[PDB]
């Protein structure tokens, strides 16, 4: 038994889903799908996750339990099918080649007990509202439809929404969508979507040219645009969540270690107000500059998904406390701020530099503009 | 992308909020619906009893462009009611947070909180009053609104209690009441209420929001009410750039509200400005705010208009009438000149999109937005790129200067008439002193 969470879609999905439960319906598309076995070293975790997927086989399992879900909680299940028969072939096709699952296969696999177990409370609520199986859709139809609109929020989107929000690249779409909507809740990583997008960008794994270079329309082809992706099956798909954890571990180690120094030195410097603000911004610059952020991001970048390879190397972000955290104890916070802005913002030349350009004190231009009010009566002080 | 390695500084924030709203109150302190009755019966605030409506606050402050909105984006792993203080702010957060992931249509605090039409045209503060959290002065202040709101709410239930009774036969079905009914307010579904740009609100409006939240949660007996769950207002805003007394200022200054809220343990400060790219401008803005001493060195860079002749596509920030005079003369001389000439402004519209006319001028009607001349007070919140200031001396306050100079990305587009750092200028350093002490507090969290 290989459990699976499938985030399907329908060319609204609420109407089709209610109809499908009603035995009264459209083909659905498994956009992103999870796969996990019930019941370990990260080496073992990667090995099991890899062996569950496969380069050839869509999913290495004979029996399957598929919870079909839609969009705290970012996805919510709708109905649980089972696959023991040779209808498993259709599941393999959908999860592997992106072929839509027809309604008939759904009905032949719809495990009524589990599907209606997680609906019963909602039928009760609908009845209670009406009093003030699921087939309340036959009479009092619009109310049931609207209630399920409100229940599975934003489960009726456009393909453009998934394509835009969840990534421009194949890697972003497949891995970020799968992780954020499914594996974050299943498995830590209560992080924003953009955070996981950034973590994905660091997932610098071997890319492969597309056997049929395409991109983008409506809900037919994003499924085939994702299920056939190299990123959805194998070491990459098996190592992405583990690497999300590893990347967060490395970052948080560095960031927290530097917050310790900032926070202590912030609450112990008996210092003038000017030097206090100079210090706070100087510390944040010396810790989290764009150059040092780039260096750390490269240091946490992985090139091979297997955690046994782990091309990522120990970061220098925190060990760069040597440059600034000389705070053992014109003042030093100002001069470091200078030798520093000189670098990152530029050389501000000097007044004598332009006095050389004018070799107006004697050059007739002192009466060149200052004597030229030009009707307005730099100028007007006591106009940036 | 590298600009978001402050997201790691946002996670502790959420922890506190998650810690802060999981906290249940004791039963004897939870407000009871009977309190909200006989408030509807009391004719004048004189008969109000001393009763403590509970709440919690996790405050968010920092200059504009600091990334204070990124926290509201990240509060989408928490169940929350994000709301704004102005329709502009509500739409701004709708766009900001609906560009990242899903987002329900964000309304202003006044669509929540029950504020309606017969509430703007209401004079306030007439009743007198002479600290303890035991709030009464705020409700006395804002009493016409509070009274009308309570009378309307009582005059018009059992949407939630019915499901609770049905479960008492066999607490789950209560949570599905929002899914079933499409009218129950958003205060009924979560105790985390995020207010964007809270400085644009009156110091009395905090107490009013807490009040009406308890009132709805009692009149409906929502499950959070049954859980002894308390309001958690996340007031995101800018204290120094936004202006009576601010909710943010009310929280930062009032000592009993600063100790009931336990702010030092529940406050984040956003120190960065991703907008400005020039160093000297940044140092000036860093001084204006944080109330650092003004130096001749900070002058000589501010050293580095009424005539509509030459700055096209530049907004002249003036107080109230000068805008009218400027715009009037603009229209008056463009007659003899791209544009042509036909209630918040003075009359007559320029064709610069406001170019086309018929009378759906381009739109139903003809109250419109010009973005040509608009006062310093109204300049707050609106971020521009085409600034040109017209300070008048004799009533010059560095709050106004700090506002006016901070609407624009780069100082290359900055013009004005006088030097606000050279003339006589009023120093309001109390907020700056509080913020600067706050930075110097080990328990406060600071995000670069
Ligand atoms: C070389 C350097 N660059 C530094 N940056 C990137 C910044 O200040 C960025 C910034 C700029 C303006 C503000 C602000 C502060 C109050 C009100 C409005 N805006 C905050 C942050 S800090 C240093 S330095 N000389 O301390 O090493």
């Amino acid at each position: 038994p290989v459990e699976v969470t499938a985030l399907y879609a329908t060319d609204c999905v609420i109407t089709s889903s209610i109809a499908l439960l009603t035995n009264s319906a459209e083909p659905v598309y498994i956009f992103s799908y999870d796969a996990y076995t019930h019941t370990p070293t990260e080496q073992d975790r990667f090995e099991e996750s890899r062996a569950l997927y496969q380069a050839s086989g869509g999913l290495n399992g004979d029996s399957f339990r598929v919870t079909f879900c839609l969009l705290r909680g970012r996805t919510r299940p709708m109905f649980v099918c089972r696959f023991e028969r040779d209808d498993v072939a259709a599941l393999q096709d959908a999860l592997a080649h992106g072929t839509p699952l027809q309604p008939d296969h759904i009905a032949a696999t719809l495990d009524a007990e589990a599907t209606f177990a997680l609906h019963a409370n909602m039928i009760l609520a609908l009845t209670v509202a009406i009093n003030n199986l699921t087939t309340l859709y036959v009479h009092h139809e619009v109310r049931v439809l609207a209630a399920y609109r409100r229940a599975y929020y934003g489960s009726a989107q456009s393909p453009f929404w998934f394509l835009s929000k969840f990534g421009p690249d194949e890697k972003s779409l497949v891995l970020t969508t799968r992780y954020y909507l499914l594996q974050a809740q299943r498995l830590t990583a209560t992080y924003d979507l953009q955070a996981i997008k950034d973590i994905c960008a660091t997932y610098a794994i071997p890319h492969a040219p597309r056997p049929d270079t395409v991109s983008a329309t409506s809900f037919a082809a994003i499924t085939r645009f994702c299920c056939t992706s190299q990123y959805a099956r194998g070491a990459a798909a098996a190592g992405f969540p583990l690497y999300v954890e590893r990347r967060i571990a490395a970052d948080v180690r560095e960031t927290s270690a530097l917050e310790k120094f900032i926070t202590h030195d912030r609450s112990c410097l008996r210092v003038s107000d000017r030097e206090f603000i100079t210090y706070i911004y100087l510390a944040h610059f010396e810790c989290f500059s764009p150059p040092r952020l780039a260096t750390h991001l490269r240091a946490v970048t992985t090139h091979d998904p297997n955690p046994a390879a782990s091309t990522e190397q120990p970061s220098p972000l925190g060990r760069e406390a040597v440059e600034q955290f000389f705070c053992h104890v014109v003042s030093f916070f100002e001069r470091k701020a200078s030798r520093n802005a000189l670098e990152h913002f530029g050389r501000r030349e000097t007044l004598t530099e332009v006095l050389g350009r004018y070799n107006p004190d004697a050059g007739g231009t002192v009466e060149g503009f200052a004597s030229e009010l030009l009707g307005r009566i730099c100028v007007s002080l006591c106009i940036d | 992308f590298l600009n978001f390695t402050s997201m790691h500084g946002v996670q502790p924030i959420l922890k506190r909020i998650r810690e802060l709203s999981q906290q249940q109150l004791d039963g004897a302190q939870v407000p009871h619906l009977q309190w909200f009755r006989d408030v509807a019966a009391l004719e004048s605030p004189a008969g109000l009893p001393l009763r403590e409506f509970p709440f919690a606050v996790y405050l968010i402050t920092g200059n504009a462009g600091s990334g204070k909105s990124t926290c509201v984006q990240t509060i989408e792993v928490l169940d929350c009611v994000v709301t704004g203080a102005t329709r502009i702010a509500a739409q701004n957060m709708y766009a900001k947070l609906s560009g990242a992931f899903l987002s329900r249509p964000i309304n202003t605090i006044f669509h929540e909180f029950g504020f309606r039409g017969n509430h703007v045209q209401a004079q306030l503060g007439q009743y007198p009053y002479t600290a303890s959290l035991e709030q009464r002065r705020d409700l006395t202040y804002y009493w016409e609104v509070i009274l009308d709101l309570t009378k309307r709410a009582l005059a018009a239930r059992n949407e939630f209690r019915a499901l609770a009774a049905l479960e008492r036969t066999l607490g789950a079905l209560t949570r599905l009441a929002p899914a079933t009914h499409g009218a129950l307010p958003a205060f009924t579904r979560s105790n985390v209420i995020v207010i964007d740009e809270a400085g644009l609100l009156g110091r009395h409006l905090l107490t009013a929001v807490v009040y009406c939240w308890w009132m709805i949660n009692a009149l409906y007996h929502t499950p959070q009410y049954a859980a002894r769950l308390r309001p958690v207002l996340v007031c995101v805003g800018s204290p120094t750039q936004t202006a009576s007394e601010n909710v943010l200022t009310y929280l930062i200054c009032n000592r009993t509200l600063r100790e009931y809220a336990r702010l030092s343990y529940s406050w984040a400060i956003f120190i960065n400005n991703k907008r400005c790219v020039e160093h000297e401008f940044g140092n000036l803005m860093k001084v204006l705010e944080y109330g650092l001493p003004i130096t001749e060195e900070h002058m000589q860079f501010v050293d580095r208009i009424t005539n509509p002749a030459n700055l096209p596509g530049w907004t002249r920030l003036f107080s109230h009438k000068e805008v009218s005079a400027y715009m009037a003369k603009l229209h008056a001389y463009l007659k003899v000149t791209v544009v042509f000439t036909l209630q918040d402004q003075d009359a007559t519209y320029v064709l610069n999109t406001l170019m086309g006319y018929t009378p759906y001028v381009v739109v139903v009607n003809y109250g419109i937005s010009s973005k040509l001349a608009m006062t310093i007070t109204r300049s707050q919140g609106l971020s521009l790129d085409k600034v040109a200031i017209c300070f008048t001396p004799g009533n010059l306050r560095l709050n106004s200067a700090y506002v006016a100079m901070s609407r624009t990305t780069s100082s290359e587009f900055l013009r004005m008439n006088l030097n606000p750092l050279r003339e006589r200028h009023e120093r309001d350093d109390v907020i700056s002193e509080h913020i600067l002490s706050a930075l110097r507090d080990p328990n406060v969290v600071i995000v670069y």
